[PDB]
RNA sequence: CAUCGGUUCUGGCGGGGGGAUAAAGGCCCAGGGAAUGUGGCUCCUCCGGGAGUGUUAUAGCCCUGGGUGUAAUACCCUCGCCGGGACCGAGGACCGCGCUCUGCAAGGAUGCUGGCGUAAUGGUCACCAGCGACCCGUCUUGAAACACGGACCAAGGAGUCAA
């Protein structure tokens, strides 16, 4: 972030309840920061006001979890992709489900993690090995 | 090191969309199998290239088998090792009949002579003297000489040693 | 009451698996490869194998 | 010396267990110690490494040599 | 009867494969990459004394409980890190079918209702695993050897397997790594002469 | 003792597969090469042997390619078969899964035989032998040590009752 005018697209995002959201303070406009703490977090809005928003974060406490509201103006708030890879996901899947539905054919629905590489046929041709001492020989030199 | 044998270990980079075809690289590992020999060959691979164990494969493993055991020959290893001063070269010679046997000879007497383990030692070359004059130790210097017949004093007879008991003194003359 | 190993009893190995009586009757761990003359090995790959 | 006919008063390699825990103790205190120093040293220290060589007693110098000639030609004329 | 010989066929298929398809990539001169196992073996060979908390996690959450105990792990890279963080305690390795066979053949328990039960009988594995289509013993170890989709349920069947000490002994040191000359780790296939000597 | 079941230790035999379809190696074929130079020739000699010469001769060796050859063997993996030994016999009508289906090695040992019928087995006590084994409480502190109590025995002896 550089020091003078704040960009003018932070004021043209629209911010409804249940939204996640990340809390970034802006140094520049000091009305309306959260604590030092609460900084950086990440939370629900629950109450969208003319020019701050309600967020919901967990504070922990000892041995426990305390819920906290805070209300944050929309210039230190800015939306959150950690949820951006469930809703293009739901779409894409649902999408999928029905056109496999339509189909017949049923189609893998669980992302699946890294598997194990199948067994491939790999030419030497014009890709010759090289032979590696455990020095090279242009170091010795 | 163990009962060692030498395997051909090529692997390479794994493929991406910019280099659809990454090179290849092979070395000749002596190892006692072949999990210690792709474990050495991606030490090396570390330690030259830009290649690691998760972004690269082992393409191939190929036991490399001498190609004449039953003929005696002379052999010149080139080696590297570790000792608390430094790294250190030495050129040895080993009068074996197989490169692995030779590898094995040198990873005992590099032991035995500079306590030298497995870990603190890089094998860099070893080669076959194809001719007598490429013989520069003494000790094989003496292997290779003309007409050698020496007897054998002072042996020891090969008692069991469940027989606690002998009747006679033994000889040691045959 | 008494479970009973089938690499041991082959009433039980018969029980769990009715082929093990077809298996060792037609020596199925015994089978002989294909026939055919087998082509030698491309000169180049020795090369490679015995390349210093 | 007179040790043979008169030898003095013999020097036990037998080790204390106090002794032992309290060397083990400084031992690691001495490797710890010496980190810190490490971390704190200001004395330079090269990033390459010197490399040993290739020794003179090797027969086939000459031949090493030479396939060193036409791999760095080869690589300036592929360059 | 008739599933059993086309599992057998199946098996002798797939090796002959594997064979031909290396002999064909030689002959043509390149190399055939097999492809990189599917299936480990993973047994606890360290004690439950003096242990972090995490390697404990991790071995409660592979059911690995009690030294000398043998589990069927899918290789994939979520397990593949939980296997990494455990090391110092299993060792781990690619078995072949005759291993399968055996251990499922003589230490083959299944968990009906929490209770550990002898697979003295087809029956038990149609009630308890009839659903995915695994009725017989023979069944059991095509989908552990195969990896089919129904591995998950399969190997949480099945109880993890009690070993034994095994004959001859371990190396000289064994809570070490078999690279160094150990125990632990990695053995990829030589995982199959410590199923002999522990089963 | 025989026939079995469960667990286990150990030995041998018959096969199958893989790799450079092991690598070698033997017997042939076609080339090339050298010395720790064979025969021959020459020169010295204590004539016992050395020195020089050159590529097989009156020994041989190495390197390359081909045939036998899909040779054998080593190593690894695997399918079975046959012995030798140890420990154990839980349950007590049938039911079940099965198989080689008049029956069975198939949801746990029976059949035959011998000596004795009593201190023979077994048990208790005393002693010897092998191995193991610091004196109990309390206190301290994180603990030990120190410290405190203990000559022995019998009886008495310390969280009770009311609100």
């Amino acid at each position: 972030r550089k020091h003078g005018q704040i960009p003018l697209s932070t004021y043209l995002r629209t911010y409804r309840v249940g939204d996640i959201v990340d809390i970034k303070v802006n140094g520049a406009v000091q009305k309306g920061m959260p604590h030092k703490f609460y900084h950086g977090k990440t939370g629900v809005v629950y109450n969208v006001t003319k020019s701050a928003v309600g967020v919901i974060v967990y504070k922990r406490v000892k041995h426990r979890y305390i819920e906290k509201r805070i209300n944050v103006r929309i210039e230190h708030v800015k939306p959150s992709r950690s949820r951006e890879d469930f809703l293009r996901r739901v779409k894409e899947n649902a999408e999928l489900k029905k056109k496999a539905k339509a189909e017949g054919v049923p189609v893998q629905l669980k992302r699946q993690p890294a598997m194990p590489r199948e067994a491939h046929t790999v030419s030497i041709a014009d890709n010759k090995p090289v032979t590696l001492a455990p020095v090279a020989y242009e170091t010795t030199i | 090191m163990g009962r060692l044998q030498e395997y051909q270990v090529i692997g390479r980079h794994l493929p991406t969309e910019a280099n659809p075809n990454p090179a290849l690289y092979r070395m000749r590992i002596f190892a006692p199998n072949e999990v210690v020999a792709k474990s050495r060959f991606w030490y090396f691979l570390r330690g030259l290239k830009k290649v690691k164990k998760a972004t690269g494969e082992i393409v191939s493993v190929n036991v490399i088998s001498e190609k004449h055991p039953l003929k005696v020959k002379n052999f010149g290893i080139w080696l590297r090792y570790d000792s608390r001063s430094g790294t250190h070269n030495m050129y040895k010679e080993y009068r074996e009949t197989s490169r692995v046997a030779a590898v094995e000879a040198m990873y005992a007497d590099m032991a035995a002579r500079h306590r030298a383990r497995f870990r603190s030692i890089h094998i860099l070359k070893v080669v076959e003297l194809e001719k007598t004059e490429d013989v520069k130790r003494p000790y094989i210097k003496q292997l290779v000489a003309k007409n050698l017949s020496f007897p054998l004093p002072h042996r020891v007879p090969k008692i069991s040693t469940k027989k606690i008991f002998s009747a006679k003194r033994p000889s040691t003359f045959s | 009451v008494q479970k009973k190993n089938p690499l041991r009893n082959k009433q039980i190995m018969l029980r769990l698996n009715p082929y093990a009586s077809t298996f060792a009757k037609e020596k199925l761990g015994e089978v002989k490869a294909e026939e055919g003359k087998p082509p030698k090995v491309p000169a180049s790959f020795k090369e490679l194998l015995h390349e210093a | 010396a007179g040790t043979i006919n008169k030898p003095k008063k013999p020097t036990s390699k037998r080790k204390t267990t106090r002794l032992r825990a309290k060397i083990s103790k400084r031992a690691a205190e001495k490797k710890r110690k010496e980190r810190k120093l490490a971390r704190k040293n200001p004395e330079w220290r090269s990033k390459l490494k010197k490399d040993p060589g290739i020794p003179n007693l090797f027969p086939y110098k000459e031949r090493l040599l030479q396939q060193i000639e036409e791999e760095r030609i080869r690589r300036k004329e592929e360059l | 009867f008739k599933r059993a010989e086309k599992y057998v066929k199946e098996y002798r298929e797939q090796e002959r494969e594997k064979i031909r398809l290396a002999r064909i990539a030689k002959q043509q001169g390149s190399f055939h990459i097999p492809a990189e196992a599917k299936l480990v073996f993973v047994i606890r060979i360290k004690g439950i004394n003096k242990i972090p908390p995490k390697p404990r996690k991790i071995l409660q959450l592979l059911r690995l409980r009690q030294i000398n105990n043998g589990v069927f792990v899918k290789v994939t890279k979520a397990t593949a890190e939980m296997i990494k963080i455990v090391e110092p305690w299993v060792a781990y390795g690619y078995p072949n079918l005759k291993s399968v066979r055996e251990l499922i053949y003589k230490r083959g328990y299944g968990k009906v209702n929490g209770q550990r039960i002898p697979l003295t009988d087809n029956a038990i594995i149609e009630e308890n695993l009839g659903k995915y289509g695994i009725i017989c013993i023979e069944d059991l170890i095509h989908e552990i050897f195969t990896v089919g989709p129904n591995f998950k349920q399969a190997a949480n069947f099945l109880w993890p397997f009690k070993l034994s000490n095994p004959n001859g002994g371990f190396r000289p040191r064994k809570f070490k790594h078999f690279i160094e000359g150990g125990d632990l780790g990695n053995r990829e296939e030589h995982i199959n002469a410590l199923i002999r000597a522990m089963n």
